[PDB]
DNA sequence: TTAGAGCCGTCA
RNA sequence: UGACGGCUCUAA
């Protein structure tokens, strides 16, 4: 008996001063906003792998088609959406010697197995990257616990962008499974599979395609969300990882002060209210530094309930003009609005609010402008609530649905959660693979 | 006025390039013409022949890639624009936009290898300004640079084809509401009733031991054939709170706020789900952190329910639709269940490890969508529910929660396009016997090629 | 109440 | 060990 709301799609803004909703076609009709003409990313990895890289380098140039070329379009080449060059041959291509198979004897521990492969990788990179003089802008690696943290962690403190790919998704083709099947089949696709690639690998080299153009001046959509370190000895303590988000959506991230903010009992988490202060004001102290004039509001975003004593250590640090609200993002509650007739459920962009703090939001759906739903079954929203402060309630839901489109490590129509909370997600990981290093800087390129 | 190029391509073929081609070229500043383009009063007639490519035409484009020798589109404009150009005298009027590679040098068309053809294949960082130097070299009319017009032209394309409509329509929720409920609330403790080693999960009555403060919602004298010495009690010196107002907040009283309450109510509203499970005659499922329940084989009419097939046959498997409930009160007090599928080898023993089950799961609901999902979630509701109104969900003796089985109803304001046929695929119907008689044939072979 | 992990189809 | 979504199991 009750009434929805539905939120128009915010337009994200392009090169030559033109906005297109899909970052895909938008993209492709104009380009970017910076335009480096120098690409001249590197690669590093094995031979096998790096004519991999190679053959797939002029598939990038040629398009690549999805066998349904209406729900992921078409990505006509490199050269043509970005305009800038890029080829197998300005590329560096330093190849990493991994040939050697010998085997002296083995050891019952995976973990040195992880270290000693991440650790072969971070130095090959560090070699090249000081002696070369020309201007790499990325490493792609290739490989024939977990890796990826800990080989983007060691790299973090060098300031040097990385990316690892081709695992087998690369030449999926060719590398099908045991018994005649592609263990990762992108024949469906292939086209979006070059789209990501593509805009990813060109945002890392330098690059920032896309940024949002229907803002208000004097805002910030800072992203504050507590991880989980699993190696840690002390049972309550985890990593807290900071995140600033302008508009153009090149902040910077800050790495929150460690500590037992882990509560077996009660199952929530927070901080003490002195470090509480210090990383709102070095986070507000930054955006003073890049923008000359304190901001009017900061929509913290959380996906965590917060106390009060940690609410009035904000209170105090913000100026009087000033004015922070930190919003909880959740998604486990789930909502299901199925549809009164047709088989298409409800499209993204939907709505459903409940008092003026707590919402239900569809990210997910049909997109009228991509006639397909970004979900495998019935999509469930996201559970947005605004836990401390006096905001009002749709123009956080506008925002956050704004913010979502904002991802760039992937070149999708619409992120279903905010990319404030998932880069925090992967950054956090990260930090916890190596919490020594304290490592401030702007560039999400090291990260992502 | 003679400002303007025409483009020429399979526009029901696989010629996709002509869209992003044009844009470019109309956001360089020059005036294209194509067939898509102009998508007002058909696509292509003989008025394209009538006007432009006599005098409102600088240069013609051919996308010869694969069927260019072949294609009637491609070869009767063809045909117009080589003799419009011998009307011209002019030198450089055709272009061979040759896409596809694959198309040998032995294999192409003989009427357009006439003029030399620009490449495509390898590339378009050779082709693009391949045209653009060619058009400045021949002193093809142009207009200042400008992408806005682009931009503009690119949505009129697409927005009567794609776009929000604002066409108000209802949705069926996942929520459930209740509407009738015990009138009291009662909670039952002396410290020596009941010791504090028994089992209260395994209680005859939805009822669980705090630390310190029972729990319940029957009287006193329900319980002697768990554990004797129950029913001499009376129940004046029981602690009874109004559950009309244990909800709305209004309560709130030393021992227990009115929030600790509404975490109680949702713990019996849950734990009393498990019995009526045993009165409606489904299986039990010992899912991860919730029960999922699901009817038997063939106990409905051949498998299906209400022309509804809650239970199914995946290829060698049988897959069984199921639910687990869960009993939220904040916004009001509802009911939730979140959807199942669950598969058994033949129904006597299911299947011991749950990475097959997974696994199998994500392919049964792969071909699953909105109606084929909701339609089927309120099957299992309407069997479980005991009247047509509602269910009955036993919680005491003598008083029982009442559930809707009809879930709530919220309306929107944006659906869909508005002609209908989003997607016309597979629509018509054939004299079958079997549910997914050729599909089943689709899917088995190309899990068998891939 | 919340995370971390883990298989897996690619959106009628 | 491209990306998103989906649920599904794991504790605390
Ligand atoms: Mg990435």
């Amino acid at each position: 008996m009750k009434e929805l709301i539905y939120i128009e799609e915010p337009s994200i803004l392009f090169a030559h001063g033109q906005k297109c909703t899909d970052p895909r076609d938008g993209l492709a009709l104009f380009g970017p906003l910076n335009q480096i003409y120098g690409i001249k990313s590197g690669v590093v990895g094995t031979q096998k792998g790096l004519q991999i890289f190679k053959s797939y380098l002029d598939k990038i140039q040629k398009p690549i088609y999805n066998h349904n070329n209406i729900t992921r379009p078409m990505f006509p080449g490199f050269e043509a959406v970005f305009g800038c060059k890029w080829e197998s041959q300005n590329i560096v291509f330093k190849e990493i010697t991994d040939e050697e198979i010998r085997r002296y004897l083995f050891n019952a521990s995976t973990h040195k197995r992880t270290y000693d492969l991440v650790t072969l990788f971070n130095d090959k990179i560090i070699t090249a990257n000081k002696n070369d003089e020309e201007r790499v802008d990325v490493w792609f690696v290739i490989v024939p616990a977990q890796f990826h943290d800990q080989l983007k962690a060691r790299l973090l403190e060098h300031t040097i962008p990385t990316q690892i790919l081709r695992e087998s998704t690369l030449a999926w083709r060719d590398f099908k499974n045991t018994f005649g099947a592609p263990i990762r089949d992108f024949s469906k696709i292939e086209g979006h599979l070059a789209w990501t690639i593509s805009t990813a690998a060109y945002y890392k080299a330098g690059g920032k395609p896309w940024k949002l153009g229907d803002i208000r001046p004097g805002v910030c959509y800072l992203g504050l969300v507590y991880k989980k370190i699993e190696k840690s000895k002390n049972p309550q303590n985890a990593c807290c990882a900071a995140q600033m988000f302008l508009d153009n959506g090149d902040g910077t991230v800050f790495k929150g002060e460690v500590g037992p903010w882990y509560n077996p009992e009660k199952g929530e988490y927070h901080l003490k209210p002195k470090e509480a202060k210090a990383l709102l004001t070095q986070a507000l102290e930054s955006y003073k530094e890049q923008n000359k004039s304190y901001p009017k509001e900061v929509f913290i975003h959380a996906r965590t309930r917060f106390n009060d004593e940690e609410w009035n250590a904000f209170n105090e640090v913000t100026p009087k003009n000033t004015n922070l609200v930190g919003v909880t993002i959740t998604k486990s509650k789930p909502l299901k609005l199925y549809k009164t007739e047709g088989a298409f459920p409800i499209m993204r962009g939907n709505a459903y609010i409940v008092d003026e703090k707590k919402a239900f939001l569809w990210t997910l759906g049909f997109v009228p402008k991509l006639q397909s739903t970004l979900s495998m079954e019935v999509p469930n929203p996201i559970f947005i609530e605004i836990n401390k402060g006096e905001a009002e309630i749709q123009q956080v839901l506008k925002d956050i649905l704004a913010l979502t489109k904002l991802n760039y490590n992937a070149c999708i129509y619409a992120d279903g959660e905010p990319v404030t909370l998932r880069f925090a997600n992967k950054i956090g990981e990260i930090l916890t693979a190596s919490t020594e290093i304290k490592t401030p800087p702007l560039a999400f390129k090291y990260y992502i | 006025m003679r400002n303007k190029i025409f483009i020429s391509h399979a526009t029901p073929e696989d010629d996709d390039f002509t869209r992003w081609l044009s844009l470019k070229l109309i956001g360089l500043g020059y005036e294209v013409w194509c067939d898509i383009l102009f998508l007002d009063k058909g696509v292509d007639f003989w008025s394209t022949i009538e006007k432009e490519i006599r005098e409102n035409t600088c240069k013609f484009l051919i996308v010869s890639s694969t069927a260019g020798n072949k294609r009637e589109g491609v070869l009767k404009e063809l045909a117009v624009a080589t003799k419009v150009k011998k009307h011209l005298q002019d030198d450089m009027f055709i272009i061979p936009l040759a896409i596809d590679e694959n198309l040998s040098y032995d294999d192409i068309n003989i009427e357009i290898v006439r003029l030399n053809a620009i490449d495509f294949k390898k590339s378009w960082a050779k082709g693009l300004q391949d045209l653009l130097d060619a058009f400045e070299k021949q002193n093809v009319p142009k207009k200042p640079p400008d992408h806005s017009k682009s931009n503009l032209l690119y949505q009129q394309i697409f927005l009567h084809d794609k776009q929000a409509i604002e066409k108000e329509e209802t949705y069926d929720s996942n929520w459930f509401p209740i509407i009738s409920f015990p009138n009291e609330l009662r909670f039952h403790r002396y410290d020596w009733r009941l010791p504090k080693q028994f089992d209260v999960r395994t209680l005859a009555f939805p009822a669980i031991r705090y630390k310190e403060y029972l729990c319940t919602f029957a009287w006193e004298y329900d319980f002697i054939h768990q554990l004797p010495k129950t029913e001499t009690y009376n129940g004046q010196e029981s602690i009874r709170i109004s559950t009309s107002d244990i909800l709305s907040g209004r309560y709130d009283t030393d021992f227990i706020r009115n929030y600790e309450c509404q975490r109680l109510i949702v713990q019996l509203i849950n734990k009393a789900f498990e019995l009526r499970m045993k009165d409606k005659n489904v299986r039990e499922y010992q899912m991860s952190k919730t029960f999922a329940y699901w009817i038997e084989k063939g106990k409905l009419e051949k498998d299906k329910f209400e022309k509804i097939k809650l239970v199914g046959k995946q290829k060698n498997k049988y897959w069984h639709f199921g639910i687990s409930a869960a009993g939220k009160l904040y916004p009001s007090p509802v009911l939730m269940v979140s959807s199942h599928i669950i598969f058994t080898m033949d129904g006597i023993n299911l299947i011991k490890s749950k990475s097959i089950q997974h696994s199998s799961r994500r392919k049964q609901g792969k071909n699953w969508w909105n109606d084929k999902w909701r339609e089927k979630l309120l099957a299992f509701i309407r069997f479980l529910s005991d009247d047509q109104n509602a269910i009955y969900l036993n919680v005491g003796s003598e008083e029982k929660i009442l559930i809707s089985n009809k879930p709530l109803k919220f309306f929107g304001k944006m659906s869909y396009v508005t002609p209908s046929e989003v997607t016309l695929e597979e629509e018509s119907v054939l004299a079958d016997i079997n549910n997914f008689e050729e599909d089943t044939e689709d899917l088995d072979e190309l899990e068998d090629i891939e």
